[PDB]
């Protein structure tokens, strides 16, 4: 019967682990974007070098 | 005996208050550790992505040579 404790403990300088954990979140999304992108990119280099021997 | 079930009291708390620093401390700690890791990530992939582009430039250019 001690949850209060955890609660006010998880409430008491939130600023650090805010700022880590929206951080994290952003490399996360950045992280897949890139991966993204460089799939693109490797479905356009595959498009042009076929271009490049067919014709 | 009214007092010392106080003081006992306290000590539980001043425990909780170590706890939820060494939590907290943890968290930060395994955060930091990740921020680094996807910062090396994100600039690993980055250089790849870079290079792709170049690369791809490069294809384009000459296929449009050979038009
Ligand atoms: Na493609």
């Amino acid at each position: 019967r001690n949850k209060l404790a955890a609660a006010k403990c998880r409430n008491r300088r939130r600023e650090l682990t805010d700022r880590l954990q929206a951080e994290t979140d952003q490399l996360e999304e950045e992280k897949a974007e890139l991966e993204s992108e460089i799939a693109e990119l490797q479905k356009e280099k595959e498009r042009l070098e076929f271009v490049l021997v067919a014709h | 005996q009214e007092r010392i079930k106080a003081e006992r009291k306290r000590l539980r708390n001043r425990i909780a208050a170590s706890k939820c620093r060494k939590r907290k401390l943890e968290r930060i700690s395994r955060l930091e550790e990740k921020v680094k890791t996807l910062k090396s990530q994100n600039t690993e992939l980055a250089s790849t992505a870079s290079l792709l582009r170049e690369q791809v430039a490069q294809l384009k250019q000459k296929v449009l040579s050979h038009v």
